[PDB]
């Protein structure tokens, strides 16, 4: 778990804005930028998988998720749902209807939905805590810092942004190392193709 | 002529003919398809591979016995 205070402190130090009195960058701006960074980080690395198992009937037809990034598996009464669409097809094959963080089934059928998806748990207060591995700290800083360096404070801000991009790439490499060590098999040989 | 020397001479004859009877049973196992060892079979089956056994000397013995 990462506290927001330490991310904020590192960003303030890096922006030469570690002054309690002045705060040229408002904390609302920093919290919004941290939300954006959490968005991008959780989308690119698929950090947070969530499972929701609800029921849809004729009364309520939609399943309201929260902070949706992507759906990787849908079951309806232990039956695979195959295609995804946003158009509300009248009849045909059974598809999953996505309505911008509302989930239903296109040629509607009474039943239950077991959906696997991805989530943010974004923050709104400086005293909150980000439920992410500590290795994700440097990728949060260096990603939110590139978002703020492009305020035209200095004539050489974009070269500094370019340097921070490489630093961010290295941080992402570290994060990928961690994720592979956690959630991946410890294998050393491949399997023969069986057809 | 009694049980004592019969048991002792059977032990002496069986222990000195075990290294050849083991090779006889190995040869009869190799003739009947059982040609791969256990560790080689495990190494093949851990990769998801089907172990193929080419019984190339069964047809040789079958040719000589057919003569």
């Amino acid at each position: 778990m990462i506290e927001v205070s330490e991310v904020i402190a590192k960003v303030r130090e890096r922006l030469n804005d570690n002054e309690v009195g002045n705060y040229e960058i408002l904390d609302s701006v920093l919290v919004e930028n941290i939300n954006q960074a959490l968005l991008k980080i959780c989308l690119e690395f698929r950090l947070k998988k969530a499972i929701t198992r609800s029921l849809i009937t004729e009364e309520e037809r939609f399943l309201t998720l929260n902070n949706l990034l992507g759906i990787e598996s849908v079951k309806l009464d232990k039956k695979e749902i195959e295609s995804r669409n946003t158009i509300e097809k009248d009849t045909g094959e059974l598809e999953l209807l996505i309505l911008s963080d509302r989930i239903s089934v296109t040629p509607f059928k009474i039943g239950e939905l077991e959906v696997v998806y991805y989530t943010y748990e974004e923050i709104r207060n400086i005293l909150e805590t980000i439920k992410l591995p500590k290795i994700c700290l440097d990728v949060l800083v260096y990603s939110v810092l590139c978002n703020l360096l492009e305020i035209p404070n200095n004539e050489t801000n974009f070269s500094v942004l370019a340097n921070y991009k490489q630093l961010l790439k290295l941080a992402k490499d570290n994060l990928t190392n961690y994720l592979s060590l956690m959630y991946s098999k410890n294998i050393h040989f491949s399997k023969v193709v069986r057809v | 002529m009694d049980f004592t020397t019969l048991q002792n001479d059977f032990t002496n004859d069986y222990q000195k003919a075990l290294i050849a009877n083991n090779e006889f049973l190995e040869a009869k196992k190799y003739y009947n398809g059982n040609q791969l060892p256990q560790d080689v079979l495990n190494i093949i089956l851990e990769r998801g591979q089907t172990p193929i056994i080419e019984n190339m000397f069964k047809v040789i013995v079958n040719k000589i016995l057919g003569y």
